[PDB]
RNA sequence: GGGAUGCGUAGGAUAGGUGGGAGCGCAAGCGCCGGUGAAAUACCACCCUUCCC
RNA sequence: UCUGGUCAGCAUGGC
RNA sequence: GCUGCAUGGCCGU
RNA sequence: GCGCCGGCCAACUCCGUGCCAGCAGCCGCGGUAAUACGGAGGGCGC
RNA sequence: AAAAAUGUGAUCUUGCUUGUAAAUACAAUUUUGAGAGGUUAAUAAAUUACAAGUAGUGCUAUUUUUGUAUUUAGGUUAGCUAUUUAGCUUUACGUUCCAGGAUGCCUAGUGGCAGCCCCACAAUAUCCAGGAAGCCCUCUCUGCGGUUUUUCAGAUUAGGUAGUCGAAAAACCUAAGAAAUUUACCUGCU
């Protein structure tokens, strides 16, 4: 909740993670919060994207739907590119489309393309919450890609709680806290009660145990 | 009752007594001639429309029309209950023939200068080959009434 | 001279009292194709025992005239029922249209009348300048000199088309 | 809180959800992939329904 | 039996 | 014109 | 001389009358053909 | 309705709740004759249209060619009696006359007939039973209805039972004073 308290949470979490000094691979930090006194039945549920101020550390898988330029940038970035030609083909084959949707967290699409993508893709993508974000045809993707990586999705579903990826072991405790704050901000905005709803908050490394704020 | 059963001379065309009775039912004002004609013409109608011989069609009709049981009122201690009872064999014919002619008159179709088609159609409708028509209705209705108050 | 001569100013036919075109708008139909125009009027006098007690009344009345419409009407008009076309029938002023009057309160009024000559015909005769009296302005009054006389009046019409009787 | 539980159709099947996920495991198996579907499933978590303590 | 019907078919007492 | 309760006759029932 | 003449009870007709006037022992009689009221003729009784 | 294509940010539509809008008519015969007064007092059914929210579904969201057209229809949710068929009228519970509209449901097929495009037969149940007339009665003109007061002897010659209100009169209806007074069934005494 308060910055100092979260800093302790984060600091403690890092120390606890063990087995060895640290796993060979860099673990990631997850923030989990439980909510209270909110009816999940109503549109109280939260599904939203948050741009973390310091990126996720993984830079979320992103797909780009578009043509030259936009497609070129996507390839340079190393992102999957779905070309304009493929859109109809994918609408036809649900089998592939389903797989594509499951694999990536976010989709970015050339804005002009939006009519076609919803016509063909929308049935699969929309239910998922996967619908693409439009960007101008001659936009610069890099900043967006960074944010979306460096973007994370908060999806409560009907359940009372949420788990989100806040950062990496690589990043500083200060950064992790800043990212956590961005997440917290969304909840504060959604309900009138605000943060009061948060029953309990916890931080945890991949391997490490959760520690309550 | 009215009188002793007088025997009726059998029909000139097919010497069937039952037919004459039917003819009597049709006739009124003693116009015996018109009455015979209507029945004969109907028989001809039965021949064309239906492959079967008219005499057979008619007899079958009467059979469908005769009520087996009828309800007669009677005064019991309270109210007059309608006792169901069998019907005399003599009674059944008079009812059947009478009901045919009445239902036949009932038909909308006004065919032949006279009534003759209504009789023709009525009889066929009666047959149980076709056991429909107004005549059969009355018959079925009476039987239904009986055994309702079994 | 020509001025003095008598001509007919406005006549106007009319119809009986009561509602008109009761079954359907009718009775106006007569008066229609007759005289060329179609007037309608209304009435006052609410409680009528066998009349209405309607206030504003549909009551049929109508027609008028001009010059020349009532000529070519009042042609094949007179030469209609006139047991006595004229005599006592019309009076001092010039022309009239009547029948037998009834004892009713008369005289102190503008003098419209029930009187029925034909489907109450109204030939009104006036000579002269007379537009003087009628017209709004210095009205003036008829001279009671150059006024119509029944004798003169039962002249003119009579000279033409039909006998005085 | 701990152990259970969740049966339209399609989907090798009883899919309560959502986020992470290209892997978990010596292997077998399991998952990804492929596919069906409105939604995808291993594995790690969090939020639920109902039942038990 | 009904003071049945008819003095208006006719007849007939009385008024 | 009265009285069929003053009657004949005749008739209905 | 006197009573009576509808039945009981022997002795009957006319007229007057018109539920009136009247009669009446009981039953009753008189509302226009009254042997019952009143007179008369006639009759019965004594 | 069918076909093809662009394409609004792919795309896609069966519904639930709130707000506003309009029809569903009415007159007439007949009634104590007419008009006026609350056709009341009551409480208003439900069909379609647009907007928003919402599961839906990203919301408004196109153009060109072809046959008349080759589409779905039709019915169905009126009352009453009835154990079924059916029947009666055709829908009534404030009383009289009438429309069935929602969803969901039924036949797409069977029987007669030479044949049929020719005749017959199915259909649950919840929704509102809605609309007009119509309202003990009151005032006026003033109503073939019907008021106001009085008298009541006595049946060709009289009585016994009795004749729509016991009868009759004159008259009242914006005013009611006022005065005369029957009979049918049926019969008698000396």
């Amino acid at each position: 909740i308060t910055s100092s308290q979260v800093r302790e949470h984060v600091k403690e979490l890092l120390k606890y993670s063990n087995e060895t000094k640290k796993r060979n691979f860099l673990e990631t930090v997850e923030l989990q919060v439980g909510l209270k006194n909110y009816d999940p039945q109503r549109d109280k549920r939260f599904s939203g994207s948050l741009k973390l101020p310091n990126c996720p550390r993984p830079n979320m898988s992103i797909c780009i739907f578009g043509d030259a330029f936009d497609v070129d940038r996507a390839k340079s970035c190393g992102v999957d590119a779905m070309s304009v030609d493929d859109l109809k083909k994918l609408n036809k084959n649900k089998k592939l489309i389903k797989k594509l949707s499951k694999k990536y967290n976010a989709f970015i699409a050339s804005e002009v393309l939006i009519k076609q993508v919803p016509r063909l893709l929308g049935p699969q993508l929309s239910k998922a919450g996967k619908f693409p974000t439009p960007v101008s045809h001659n936009d610069d993707l890099y900043g967006k890609v960074t944010d979306v990586r460096s973007t994370i999705k908060f999806q409560l579903k009907k359940v009372l709680c949420l788990a989100v990826a806040v950062g990496n072991v690589e990043m500083e405790e200060d950064v992790l806290v800043n990212q956590i704050l961005m997440s917290v901000n969304f909840f504060v905005s959604l309900l009138k009660k605000n943060w009061q709803n948060v029953g309990s908050l916890v931080v945890k490394s991949s391997m490490g145990p959760a520690f309550r704020l | 009752r009215y009188a002793n059963k007088r025997f009726r001379k059998a029909q000139c065309p097919i010497i069937e007594r039952l037919t004459n009775s039917l003819m009597m039912n049709g006739r009124n004002n003693g116009k015996k001639l018109k009455a015979v004609r209507i029945i004969k013409h109907t028989l001809d109608i039965i021949n064309v429309l239906t492959d079967q011989n008219p005499i057979q069609v008619v007899v079958d009709a009467i059979t469908n029309t005769g009520p087996r049981e009828d309800t007669t009122r009677v005064g019991g201690g309270g109210a007059a209950r309608r006792q169901a009872v069998d019907v005399s064999p003599l009674r059944r014919v008079n009812q059947a023939i009478a009901l045919l002619t009445i239902g036949a008159r009932e038909a909308a179709f006004r065919n032949i200068k006279t009534i003759a088609e209504t009789l023709a159609e009525e009889l066929i409708n009666a047959a149980k080959g076709s056991s429909t028509s107004y005549a059969i209705k009355k018959k079925d209705e009476l039987e239904r009434v009986a055994k309702s108050n079994r | 001279n020509p001025m003095r001569d008598l001509k007919i100013e406005k006549l106007v036919l009319n119809i009986s009292v009561g509602e008109s075109g009761d079954r359907l708008t009718r009775a106006s139909k007569v008066l229609e194709q007759l005289s060329g125009q179609t007037p309608v009027q209304s009435k006052a006098r609410y409680t009528v025992r066998t009349f209405g007690i309607r206030r504003n009344e549909k009551i049929a009345v109508h027609v008028t005239v001009r010059g020349p419409k009532a000529e070519e009407i009042l042609e094949r008009g007179l030469k209609v029922k006139e047991y006595q076309l004229r005599d006592r029938n019309f009076s001092a002023t010039g022309n009239f249209g009547f029948g037998i009057d009834e004892h009713i309160d008369l005289g102190i009024k503008y003098d419209p009348s029930i009187g029925i000559f034909g489907m109450d015909f109204y030939v009104v005769m006036n000579r002269p300048g007379a537009r003087v009296t009628r017209r709004k302005r210095c009205k003036g009054t008829v001279g009671n000199s150059h006024k119509t006389t029944k004798e003169d009046t039962v002249s003119w019409f009579k000279q033409k088309y039909d006998a005085d009787v």
